């Protein structure tokens, strides 16, 4: 079979810049002197969108940031300039033999400036309680980079076990990363405590963002 | 261009599902159809191509004789069979337009449905209304131990998509558990309804939490 | 040729 190695796993550039994404195939994707090599953008919720086909033909309704190039082996995607909206991964697709075959894809993310994580602390639900569980939930929205760090500290002991994390897509709009931390523990072993802190370390400040409450 | 794909659901390994795809909006008949899936891990794979007449069907190794793509061209519908599945066999199915004329790659693809193979059996989440330490105000909906996948969160029936953070559902030992963040003002709460609401289709559930003040 | 032979619309004619 056929396979395809997209350059650069995922791209980070800033609003403004342009990108250049990779897709190096094993074998010829060249016949007839056409290259059935493909191009798409997915954003998060959303199927595949054809951007280029063939290489280098812009799909309509496309705009003209993007433009691709290449021939037999190598071949290229061009953002430029990157939009805000331009965030998503990025994959490339051969036809030339069956079968087809798709790249790993290329994640591409805006260099958006610095922004402080917006943590919001929350005790277990009175419902949860009932069902003999308590998970404490601690989400930390918009902030930028993605790379952040949660501590929880239950009775000023750092609870290392149970932290069941996720994080969100970067904002289409604003380029921001939300993140959403949640400690699980049974309802005894949160009764047999009271204080309960989530901690926000992120480079946008030394002191990390602490927000707690008192169990009652 | 509109292709509704449906028939996705939890099926058992070695099991079979039989997916569909109404076309409607184009000529149907004329054009060369596929099918695309995508696993958990985002990976794009081809899974088969029929022809406009349908003489024609193309399908990669790893899913050759146990799937099978066909169409019916008088009510415009697209077809795949699949047989003897396999946890890998776990993806998001897509129905794609392929072609009329010229190889213009993939240009329509539908929204897509959920097919997976795994032997764990269904479970009903759980959704619990998250007040802040209740006293803008941020809020939040825990939808916890459900299988499989997806549930559809939203708030107010949809009338509340300003700061909404829906995060993807992390699977704690076959139970996904799922979460949402809604961020209002002050004005808007404990002052207007705000209810945090969930729906799961496997287990037929349908739970509209509201979120009440501590 | 806009379609190849060797794959997937090697049909299409």
């Amino acid at each position: 079979d056929i396979v395809l190695t997209q350059s650069p796993a995922s791209l980070a550039v800033s609003l403004g810049q342009r990108a250049t994404i990779s897709c190096r195939a094993s074998e010829s994707v060249d016949s007839y002197g056409n290259s059935f090599m493909h191009w798409y953008q997915q954003k998060p919720g959303q199927p595949p969108k054809l951007l280029i086909y063939r290489a280098s033909n812009l799909e309509s309704g496309i705009p003209a940031r993007f433009s691709g190039s290449g021939s037999r082996t190598d071949f290229t995607l061009t953002i430029n300039p990157v939009e805000a909206d331009d965030v998503a991964t990025y994959y490339c697709q051969q036809s030339n033999e069956d079968p087809l075959t798709f790249g790993a894809g290329t994640k591409l993310e805006l260099k958006r400036a610095d922004a402080a994580p917006t943590v919001s602390i929350f005790p277990p639900s009175s419902e949860q309680l009932t069902s003999g569980g308590a998970s404490v939930v601690c989400f930390l929205n918009n902030f930028y980079p993605k790379d952040i760090n949660v501590r929880w500290k239950i009775d000023g002991s750092e609870r290392q076990n149970g932290v069941l994390n996720s994080w969100t897509d970067q904002d289409s709009k604003d380029s921001t990363y939300s993140m959403s931390s949640t400690l699980t523990l049974t309802k005894d072993e949160y009764e047999r405590h009271n204080s309960y802190t989530c901690e926000a370390t992120h480079k946008t400040s030394t002191s990390p963002i602490v927000k707690s409450f008192n169990r009652a | 261009q509109m292709l509704v794909e449906s028939g996705g659901d939890l099926v058992k390994p070695g099991g079979s599902l039989k997916l569909s795809c109404a076309a409607s909006g184009f000529t149907f008949s004329s054009y060369t159809m596929s099918w695309v899936r995508q696993t958990p891990e985002k990976r794009l794979e081809w899974v088969a191509t029929i022809s406009s007449g349908g003489a024609y069907t193309y399908y990669p190794d790893s899913v050759k004789g146990r799937f099978t793509i066909s169409d019916d061209n008088a009510e415009s519908t697209l077809y795949l069979q699949m047989s003897s599945l396999r946890s890998e066999d776990t993806a998001m199915y897509y129905c794609v337009r392929r072609a009329f004329d010229s190889d213009v790659g993939f240009a329509s693809w539908g929204h897509r449905t959920l097919v997976t193979v795994s032997a764990a059996k269904t479970t009903a989440p759980s959704v619990y209304p998250l007040a802040p330490v209740c006293g803008s105000v941020t809020l939040g909906c825990l939808v916890k131990g459900y299988f499989p996948e997806p549930v559809t969160l939203t708030w107010n029936s949809g009338s509340l998509s300003s700061g909404v953070h829906t995060f993807p559902a992390v699977l704690q030992s076959d139970l996904y558990t799922l979460s949402s963040s809604v961020t209002v003002t002050s004005s808007t709460w404990p002052s207007q309804s705000i209810t945090c609401n969930v729906a799961h289709p496997a287990s037929s559930t349908k739970v509209d939490k509201k979120i009440e003040p501590r | 040729y806009t379609t190849s032979t060797r794959g997937d619309l090697a049909h299409v004619t």
